[PDB]
RNA sequence: AGCGCCGUGGCGCAGUGGAAGCGCGCAGGGCUCAUAACCCUGAUGUCCUCGGAUCGAAACCGAGCGGCGCUACCA
């Protein structure tokens, strides 16, 4: 069963942003379902629909598909939402769609777990998802940390640890990327021995390649040597590559040549 | 369906290469020349000539540089004439 | 049903193959035509000159078969800066029965000692007359330095003149004059376009060619009708190369030297660094025989400016790791042939335009870098390479103090400033260092019509030397 | 002896103008009478002319109003820089490929030229 | 050669993960006395190729093809 909210409460809050799907347009506008919050209806009448003049009615609404949305008023008695689409700036729409993408992605994994264990999705959101969104600002970042760090789950009360185990499995299978850190070293030598210096330099550099993080200095050009590695925490590659820089400078400051840094380590 | 008209001893078929301003046209005559033609009377502002359409143009004995359009073929008498072969058939013009 | 490659391999083993050079042969008895020398190295440097966009790499590729690459995106089509190279082995048939004009046959460097005669009905085998190197020189107005450097490297010359186009092309005249400057009096003339010309138009072109070459130092240069694309009349050109060019006097007595003209870095991308190669100086050796395991230093070397702006020169010492010539790795290298000296010199020191025009000395000699060079110069009366629309040719003006002139001392590309001008003598101060060994043939050019134009000749007789820092 | 014969063979361009539509039905004849594949000729047509069209059967249909003057001019320019070799007056040259750039090469002589832009 | 990309419905873009997308095109009718602007509605695609994970790939990735921008012709 696919249902349940993505955020804390069921009702949208005042002056927030959502992204809604359109299904139907009767006369005054489109009262449509929301895909960022829950599944209730909320209306956009024609005055707050098109920023441009109201020329194309069906072309800009495209019944059946999704679009950014902004909530103006909430009726917290029955489930009626007043909503608009003109009033989302060009800067805003991108963060709107990013938040929707994140909320949609976090939904499917817990959907799988709920289907497998026959637990209501509401329960999974209440137990694991909502405290993660409180801890980390958002649950997808919580799952990204869960791939890296097992501690983010410590403090949550699962409905069953089997949910935890199969969720570990499905997150490791589904959410798997380890960003590549690359850099560029400029060899500016005018010296006597430089080839053997480079051989020793890469020997020292690749000797630091760990089991989980492997550094290779590929050749693309004579002065420009490109350094490639895969950092899983995105916080060790910089230091290992600065270690490679220290190695290369120590090697070539005594053979007689000069070497310089063009592009430091970066994601 | 009005009957077509054939050529007579100084009036020859041509093709508008491109129509000129102020009431003139340039007609590639089917003799090898890119002559200049005037849109005549009886034909000025009732039968509109479109660029790329076979026409009849009267030569003038005392000017071979310029001539004057006479009759227009609405691409049907034109295709029939091409079938009969009243013009050099290398320059085939059709819709 | 034998594959073509199997047939070629069998012909190669039957043809004598490619011998391996003895590791220590008796040197004073080594002549430039000896088998240990001739079957694996090019001993005579042969160059091609002409106006832009007529085809010189085309002629050389038709002759030998080794392509000149013509690299660098934009430079695949318009012009090239580096020289083009190609190894040609000149083979002549031993059989007197086959007529002499088609006896000769030029082949690639990989060919055997004695390939069979491809003329139908001729069972005799070929004999290697001589191995020659080809120095393709970009004939453009913008590019002056490399032409003069190669002409210094050159030993004999081939001038190319087109048929249908104008007869007195000025670039051909300029290159012929530059060749006359640097003591090269062996040139053979080729008419590149004859197929598109009539029997009388070709005769008129030949008469114009003869009319052009009357006041030049070279007088009896043979003239050859050739086809670059049609690939015909090459055996005759091989015959003319054999006959009109003998071996320049060159023995092993002279002290060792070298002149780097191009600079190659051996760094194949994609491969791991644990398996690399050294840096290569592409050099002409006009004197000295170099072996494996020889220490050699690039005299002008590292050019630096101190905090005061003074010029310091750190000579580039180097151990020779390999001497690659022609096709195979060879122990000894014959002076008078383009060779890649692959030393342990830093690969970035040899990236593209670093070792171009630089003198190098083997251990046991100390050439001197000069800051001041006083020259004995001489000029011509009219410029070459300029097309005047029906008027007098541009007349060379005398030198002015404090002026930048392109002075090519052999290969060394330097832009000198004039301190004073005399009746026959001048003084030049150089920004980029140049070293002098004996005299070195020098060419002079100035900037008048935008780009450099050759003016005359000069020779260093004295100068101020800078003792290198070791 | 080798070439006792030693182009005046360009087809008369039949531009077939159907109102807002244009038909070049002879395009196969030009493509075979200049030894160029019709694909490259159509690409050059849609490079000099900023439109798009369909190929049917051999024939090119482009919904646009255009004169035989400009078709003839573009054909002549293409022949000048593609069909006709610049170094030698010949038509035997054909389109081939030498790393990834298009390198048309000659057959009558064997030259190495490039015309791609 | 390696890298940074790309692989289209006629052309251009796009998400890549739930699986045919929009404008520009063009055909048709609509407004108009009438044309253009503008309305609306269509018939067409191996989202390049082989695989592997996946409930699911056009999408995540590899092993390959073609087109590219550099690095640079890199004995
Ligand atoms: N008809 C004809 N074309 C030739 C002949 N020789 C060369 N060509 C052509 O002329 C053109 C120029 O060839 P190319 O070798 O690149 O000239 P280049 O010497 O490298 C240019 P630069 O003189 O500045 O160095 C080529 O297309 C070539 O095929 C010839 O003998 N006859
Ligand atoms: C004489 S072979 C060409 C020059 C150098 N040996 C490289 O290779
Ligand atoms: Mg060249």
């Amino acid at each position: 069963t696919s249902h349940c909210r993505f955020y804390e409460n069921k009702y949208p809050e005042i002056d927030d942003i959502v992204m809604v799907n359109v299904q139907q347009i009767a006369e005054m506008g489109a009262y449509v379902k929301l895909l960022e919050y829950d599944n209730i209806e909320g209306m956009i009448l024609l005055s707050e629909l098109s920023r441009r003049r109201i020329r194309s009615i069906q072309k800009l609404i495209r019944v059946g598909k999704n679009d950014v949305a902004v909530v103006l008023r909430v009726d917290k008695e029955k489930g009626y939402i007043d909503l608009s689409k003109r009033r989302v700036s060009s800067e805003d729409i991108i963060k709107c769609e990013e938040k929707y993408q994140k909320s949609k992605t976090v939904h499917s994994i817990l959907r799988y777990c709920a289907e497998k264990f026959q637990i209501p999705l509401e329960e999974l959101y209440k137990t694991i998802a909502w405290p993660l969104s409180r801890k980390f600002g958002h649950a997808y970042e919580a799952f990204k940390l869960s791939i890296i760090d097992e501690t983010v789950w410590e403090g949550i009360e699962p409905p069953s640890k089997d949910v935890l185990d199969e969720l570990k499995n499905y997150i490791s299978k589904r959410l798997t990327p380890a960003v590549k850190i690359r850099a560029d070293v400029e060899v500016s030598c005018f010296s006597y021995e430089g080839i053997d210096a480079i051989k020793d330099a890469l020997k020292s550099a690749e000797d630091m390649s760990t089991e989980q993080m492997q550094v290779k200095v590929k050749l693309v050009a004579a002065p420009l040597y490109v350094l490639t590695t895969q950092a899983l925490d995105k916080q060790k590659g910089i230091e290992q590559l600065e270690s490679a820089i220290e190695k290369i400078t120590e090697v070539i400051t005594k053979y007689g040549g000069v070497c310089n840094i063009t592009m430091p380590p970066k994601a | 369906k009005r009957e077509l008209i054939y050529k007579e001893e100084g009036q020859e078929y041509a093709q508008i290469t491109k129509m000129l301003g102020n009431g003139r046209v340039e007609a590639s005559c089917f003799d090898g020349n890119k002559r200049m033609a005037h849109i005549r009377g009886k034909l000025r502002k009732k039968v509109w000539m479109g660029q790329g359409d076979i026409i009849l143009v009267s030569l003038r004995d005392f000017q071979d540089d310029q001539c004057d359009v006479v009759h227009k073929y609405n691409l049907d008498e034109a295709r029939t004439l091409k079938n009969q072969g009243e013009l050099p058939e290398n320059a085939k013009i059709n819709e | 049903g034998e594959t073509e490659e199997e047939k070629r391999k069998r012909e190669f083993e039957e043809g004598g193959g490619l011998p391996e050079q003895p590791l220590n042969p008796d040197f004073s008895k080594l002549n430039p035509l000896s088998a240990e020398i001739i079957n694996r190295q090019a001993t005579i440097n042969i160059g091609t000159i002409g106006h832009v966009a007529h085809g010189k790499s085309t002629v050389v590729r038709a002759i030998s078969g080794v392509q000149t690459v013509r690299f660098k995106d934009e430079l695949e089509r318009n012009i090239t800066i580096k020289l083009g190279y190609a190894n040609a082995k000149i083979y002549k048939c031993q059989e007197p029965t086959c007529p002499e004009p088609d006896c000769y046959r030029s082949f690639k460097s990989d060919k055997e000692i004695s390939p069979k005669c491809q003329r139908p009905g001729c069972p005799g085998r070929y004999k290697l007359v001589r191995h020659v190197s080809f120095v393709d020189c970009p004939g453009h107005d913008i590019l002056m330095s490399t032409m003069l450097s190669g002409a210094a490297v050159m030993d004999a010359a081939l001038l190319l003149i087109a048929g249908n186009e104008s007869c007195p092309q000025p670039q051909t005249s300029e290159h012929l004059a530059a060749i006359e400057i640097m003591k090269l009096k062996h040139v053979i003339i080729l008419q590149n376009k004859v197929d598109l010309m009539r029997e009388e138009s070709a005769l008129e072109h030949q008469k114009s060619i003869l009319k052009f070459i009357r006041g030049t130092i070279a007088d009896g240069a043979p003239i050859v009708p050739i086809s670059a694309q049609l690939k015909y009349n090459i055996d005759a050109v091989n015959e003319f190369i054999v006959k009109t060019i003998p071996v320049p006097p060159r023995d092993f007595m002279i002290s060792p030297r070298l002149i780097v003209i191009r600079s190659f870095d051996v760094n194949k991308p994609g491969a791991e660094i644990e398996d690399l190669k050294g840096g290569v100086a592409g050099g002409s050796i006009l004197n000295g025989v170099f072996k494996l395991g020889d220490e050699i230093e690039i005299r002008p070397g590292i050019v630096t400016k101190d905090d005061k702006g003074k010029i310091q020169c750190k000579p580039i010492f180097s151990n020779i790791v390999s001497l690659f010539a022609e096709q195979n790795d060879l122990k000894f290298a014959v002076p008078g042939g383009l060779i890649g000296v692959g030393t342990k010199v830093d690969p970035t020191l040899c990236r593209a335009d670093r070792l171009v025009g630089q003198v190098v000395g083997a251990k046991g000699h100390l050439p001197n870098i000069y800051t001041d060079i006083e020259i004995n110069y001489f000029l011509l009366r009219r410029l070459l390479g300029v097309k005047t629309d029906g008027q007098k040719q541009a007349k060379v003006r005398k030198l002015e103090p404090n002026e930048v002139l392109m002075v090519n001392i052999g290969s060394t590309a330097t832009g000198a400033r004039v301190v004073a001008v005399k009746a026959d003598m001048a003084r030049l101060q150089l920004t980029s260092p140049a070293c002098t060994e004996i005299n070195e043939k020098i060419a002079l050019s100035r900037r008048i019509e935008k780009h450099w134009r050759l003016i005359g000749w000069a020779t260093i007789k004295k100068g101020t030397t800078l003792e290198p820092i070791a | 002896t080798n070439n006792p014969e030693l182009k005046f063979r360009i087809p008369p361009p039949v531009c077939l103008r159907d109102g807002k539509k244009t038909i070049f039905s002879n395009i196969q004849d030009i493509a075979e009478k200049l030894h160029r594949s019709p694909e490259h000729l159509i690409q050059y047509l849609f490079a000099e002319l900023g439109t798009s069209g369909s190929v049917d059967g051999k024939r090119l249909v482009i919904k646009g109003k255009f004169q035989s003057k400009q078709m003839e001019n573009v054909l002549r320019r293409y022949i000048l820089e593609y069909v006709t070799c610049k170094t030698c007056k010949s038509i035997n040259t054909e389109l081939k490929r030498e790393n990834r750039l298009f390198f048309m090469v000659c057959k009558s002589c064997g030259s190495t030229r490039s015309v791609s832009s």
